[PDB]
């Protein structure tokens, strides 16, 4: 539709929530893209002590990803003697004689990574995290922050938020769309599955391992993966927002072109490598590395896609044969050996051979019996076409070596050994991971690639925590599309709505300068039918809650000590908190959003009891027999 | 031993006061008061309802003019009224939701008022924007604040909680004196008609006597077997009357150091929970935890009257200084005027 | 402990050595201060409505 904000006070509620989860930091809120965002604004326009420490530190960040040296040694200069240095150190914070000499250093001997002024980078933060983060707490840019932070937690998806086009897949659950979310317009990937299938093939295991692997690689914005953004589900399929890839598989691409040589075939490893060192550091196993799951973009690029089969061993040390026959490693295939990313670097080198051969590296009388594959990888060695390089003939060796000792990336570095085969050497893996070279296949833009039923009830149980969104991408999209227009036309109707209330008020602020505990909308349904759905701004204070409308301060209220209890029922598939009071009556409520439902029922809860509690122990407010 | 000894002491002058209090219980005022026609039937109506207060009444207290009134409520308010009309003068949202108690200076430049917070908030209603604003906040007591009374503009005595009662120099803002003796929470505070004197009642089932410019106790009172809620002076200020959670009022006379007569009837069980009299001290009011506010005849201790116009506990009740009118405070959020 | 247990019997007797009347010249006092005043009393019984505040006045 279009985002729309909650309004300031949604503060008072939303401050408490994240105070209660420890959210409230300056670690918590300045790594957060939507934080960093409002925290820079309100460095940069509105606290002047702090302005030259937000303009250094994203210089900073600029010279981080400056990729020519020759850029680094220019701009390090730039920096170091900048208008910004010789503000720092005029003001109050000059950087320590030690941080100082370690820059310089560096610089003498005209040495340039992109680390460089790390140091300073720690020392500026240790200068923001006090009062000046203090200061941004209590300033309109948190407010703001709040105000982003409750949509962001009250994100419920349906297939009416995506607007989809063509179908880019299939498969034996679902089809893969690309549409476009409405909120922001972004452009996403689809991929639909079918509850109504999964049980049929007693797959549910698989969706959810796919969905829980997700979750663990689909930080970082990792340019080799298909990564998710959100995860949902209607009555009947499960859905998962992937990157959007309109470029086929390889498995496809393979057939179509014909073999790829070993410099086409150069380009895909290097960015496949980057994908498992990706996995690989966040204790993930692919084990499924084939070319149909290597998808391209409409430039070529490409990314690995379907984690169903992958795996955590950062306690596990997973079990037994799992994966593709003939692109899996000894230790995948005993089902007594425990292994960790080993089983990738062996399944690459079976990925490469198909594309410079055609066929895995032990299946070639093209037998579909797996104990025959299964057989020739676990038992005879390896022996290359001689038609081969010396340089690929020591990767594709070092790769494929069934002894695990004896592997490149088993020895102790990970992907660094494979990265430094000679098979690599022309490569620049910084501009690898930036994708700069060129692709060997661009797909064209119009690509085709390439029932039963049973009910339902118990199923749906085993899919009450499907439900999902990253954070880090949620806010990267917003970034990206809305955010500053949105920050910019909620600041002018809050602007207004301030006006307004000039010329009628001068009554404000009622939640100020009392015991008022907490404030915020809320609709209130009142005994019985009779009553219907009204929208009102309540007060809680220690010993009652107050409600008002518009234009009026509030003349009705509700005590702690008539409040029984406190419980949350269910309406209209809508959850709400239903209030027992002492006379037998009852007072529902419904939230805007599941935070606020969470801290009302959180807090009516201990404002009641404390209340009980404490008027017993006074004689004059107590009831006397 | 040395405690031994103090304590067999401390129950021999007990003795003593005992012993000396019936030397002069040579009559009762019952009988002194035979001669006397009885006072009737008191009836009153509702004069006016005042509407405002979203929650409890706690109390309530008249201006020296006998036409304003302010009163503190659960709402976390004070409100001072207008009881001719009934308007607000004034809207005091307070700063603590648990008051207790509120006062009327004299000058009736200032109110004040104080309960769970521990601390007595004077109010100036005579700024200079007319707006109201806490001008003093007193602190101190480590228990609740129950009652409070202006000398004049620079001093208030207050009882508390924390067993103790005080009197401040609001200016200063320090405790001038502390009155230390009750046993328990010291519930209720009357000023005698000169200012020189004062009394208490406390949960310990007692009310005392104290010296306002001497900090010292000069007499005790007990024979309530319960909790003393409320407590008032004669209008001469040689007696006063208690109400305490035992189902009865209690007279009390200064120079014959011992109880006069006590209000009560085998149909009234529930508490009292605020006692005043009116102008000439025929009559003794006092509101009930049964929803009513009963009138008793001083001299006689027949029940003259009730009056019944509130569907929760009265829990305060004054008489004005002209005695035109009787205002109860209750816990159904009203006010009503009587006479 | 000894200095309040001490502190009482002190109080005490600043309670037991006072003077009092006889309750019946109190309650004498009393009587006549409430005959001398019945007439200034509104609520002892009602007055004119003109006089009433709280009435038509
Ligand atoms: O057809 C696909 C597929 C299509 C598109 C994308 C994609 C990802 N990003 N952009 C496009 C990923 C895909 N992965 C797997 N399969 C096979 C499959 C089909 C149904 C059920 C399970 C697996």
């Amino acid at each position: 539709k279009k985002i729309l904000l909650p309004e300031p006070s949604i503060r008072s509620v939303m401050q408490k929530y994240l105070e209660d989860r420890g959210e409230v930091t300056f670690e918590k809120i300045f790594s957060q893209k939507l934080g960093y965002l409002l925290f820079r604004d309100f460095c940069l326009n509105h606290l002047e002590e702090a302005r030259p420490l937000v303009e250094f530190y994203e210089e900073i960040k600029k010279y981080e990803k400056l990729e020519t040296e020759e850029e680094r040694v220019a701009r390090s200069r730039e920096i170091f003697d900048s208008y910004i240095m010789k503000e720092l150190l005029a003001c109050s914070h000059p950087f320590s004689k030690s941080a100082t000499e370690h820059v310089q250093g560096h610089l003498g001997k005209k040495q340039v990574p992109p680390d460089l002024f790390q140091p300073y980078i720690e020392e500026i933060c240790q200068n923001l995290r006090g009062d000046v983060f203090q200061k941004f707490i209590e300033s309109d840019k948190f407010t703001r922050f709040c105000q982003w932070k409750n949509v962001e937690l009250n994100i419920h998806l349906t297939m009416n938020d995506f607007s989809v086009h063509r179908i880019i897949g299939r498969g034996g659950f679902g089809e893969v769309y690309g549409c476009r979310k409405a909120d922001t317009g972004k452009m996403y990937a689809m991929k639909c599955l079918d509850k109504k299938r999964i049980k049929m093939k007693q797959g549910e295991t698989l969706a959810l391992n796919e969905r829980i692997m997700l979750s663990l690689v689909s930080t970082g914005d990792c340019p080799f993966i298909v990564c998710m953004s959100y995860a949902f589900h209607t009555p009947d399929k499960l859905s998962f927002i992937l990157d959007l890839m309109n470029g086929g598989d390889l498995h496809y691409h393979l057939s179509q072109h014909g073999v790829f040589s070993e410099a086409d075939m150069r380009f895909y490893a290097a960015e496949i490598i980057l994908g498992l060192e990706h996995m690989h550091n966040r204790f993930v196993v692919y084990r499924d590395l084939k070319p149909a799951n290597i998808l391209l973009d409409e430039h070529g690029h490409v990314r690995i896609s379907d984690l169903g089969l992958a795996c955590d061993f950062s306690k596990k040390k997973p079990h037994a044969s799992v994966g593709t026959h003939g692109y899996m490693a000894p230790e995948v295939l005993q089902k007594g050996v425990a292994y960790d990313s080993s089983a990738d670097w062996f399944s690459l080198g079976c990925m490469l051979f198909k594309l410079l051969r055609g066929h895995s590296p032990f299946r070639q009388h093209k037998t579909k019996d797996k104990h025959e594959i299964d057989r020739m990888t676990l038992t005879m060695a390896v022996e290359l076409p001689d038609s081969f390089s010396p340089e690929l003939r020591s990767l594709l060796e070092g790769l494929l070596q069934r002894d695990v000792n004896r592997r490149l990336g088993c020895l102790g570095r990970g992907a660094q050994e494979v990265k430094e085969s000679p098979f690599f050497r022309s490569l620049d893996w910084q501009m690898v991971f930036l994708q700069k070279y060129p692709p060997p296949l661009i797909p064209p833009r119009g690509e085709v690639n390439a029932k039963g039923i049973k009910l339902l009830d118990s199923d749906q149980e085993l899919y009450r925590n499907f439900p999902l969104t990253i954070s880090e991408r949620w806010q990267q999209e917003v970034a990206e599309t809305v955010f500053d227009t949105i920050n910019a036309e909620t600041d002018r109707l809050e602007a207004r709505k301030k006006a307004k209330n000039k010329q009628l008020g001068h009554e404000e602020d009622y939640a100020l300068g009392k015991d008022c505990i907490m404030h915020g909308y809320m609709s209130k349904m009142g005994n019985p039918f009779l009553t219907q759905w009204q929208r009102r701004y309540f007060y809680l204070f220690p010993n009652r809650l107050e409600w008002r409308g518009e234009g009026e301060a509030p003349q009705s209220l509700l005590t702690m000590e008539e409040i029984q209890s406190v419980e949350e029922t269910q309406i209209k598939e809508r959850k709400c908190l239903l209030l027992k009071i002492r006379g037998g009556k009852q007072f529902i409520l419904q939230c805007d959003s599941d935070p606020e439902l969470v801290q009302w029922k959180k807090e009516l809860r201990d404002a009641y009891r404390e209340a009980q509690q404490l008027v017993q122990r006074v004689p004059k407010m107590k009831n006397k027999p | 031993s040395e405690l031994d000894q103090l304590r067999q002491e401390a129950e021999q002058l007990k003795n003593q006061i005992r012993d000396a209090r019936k030397a002069c219980a040579d009559a009762t005022l019952s009988q002194i008061t035979n001669n006397i026609d009885p006072v009737g039937r008191i009836q009153m109506r509702t004069r006016r309802t005042l509407r405002g207060h979203l929650a409890k009444i706690y109390a309530m207290h008249w201006g020296t003019d006998s036409r304003l009134l302010v009163s503190a409520s659960q709402d976390g308010k004070l409100i001072i009224w207008d009881s001719y009309t009934t308007n607000k003068v004034h809207a005091i949202p307070l700063r603590s939701s648990w008051v207790m108690t509120c006062a009327y200076a004299p000058s009736g430049n200032y109110v004040a008022c104080g309960g769970l917070d521990n601390i007595c908030s004077i109010y100036n209603l005579k700024t200079r924007e007319g707006n109201v604003r806490v001008s003093r906040e007193l602190a101190g007591h480590t228990g609740y604040l129950s009652c409070c009374r202006f000398l004049d503009d620079n001093q208030i005595v207050t009882s508390s909680g924390d067993t103790t009662c005080a009197l401040w120099d609001i200016e200063t803002g320090q405790q001038t004196t502390t009155f230390t003796g009750h046993t328990g929470d010291v519930m209720s505070l009357s000023l005698a008609p000169d200012t020189r004197l004062f009394v208490s009642g406390a949960c310990d089932a007692s009310a005392k006597l104290w010296d306002v410019r001497e900090g010292m106790c000069r007499q005790t009172f007990t024979g309530h077997e319960s909790d003393i809620n409320a407590i008032c002076f004669f209008p001469n200020g040689n007696a006063f009357a208690t109400g305490s959670d035992d189902a009865t009022c209690r007279l009390f006379d200064l120079r014959a150091d011992q109880e006069l007569m006590t209000y009560s009837h085998d149909n009234i069980i529930c508490g009292i929970t605020s006692v005043s009299f009116s102008k000439s001290g025929r009559l003794l009011l006092a509101g009930y935890d049964d929803f009513n506010c009963n009138v008793w005849d001083a001299l006689k201790a027949d029940r003259a009257g009730v009056l019944a116009g509130h569907d929760n506990r009265v829990s305060c009740l004054g008489v004005t200084d002209d005695g035109m009118a009787v205002a109860t405070g209750s816990w159904d959020s009203f006010l009503k005027i009587w006479n | 402990s000894i200095a309040q247990a001490r502190k009482l019997v002190e109080q005490l007797k600043m309670e037991a050595n006072i003077d009092r009347i006889k309750v019946s010249k109190a309650a004498a006092d009393l009587m006549a201060y409430c005959e001398a005043h019945a007439k200034e009393d509104p609520l002892l019984t009602p007055v004119p409505a003109s006089e009433n505040p709280f009435r038509e006045k």
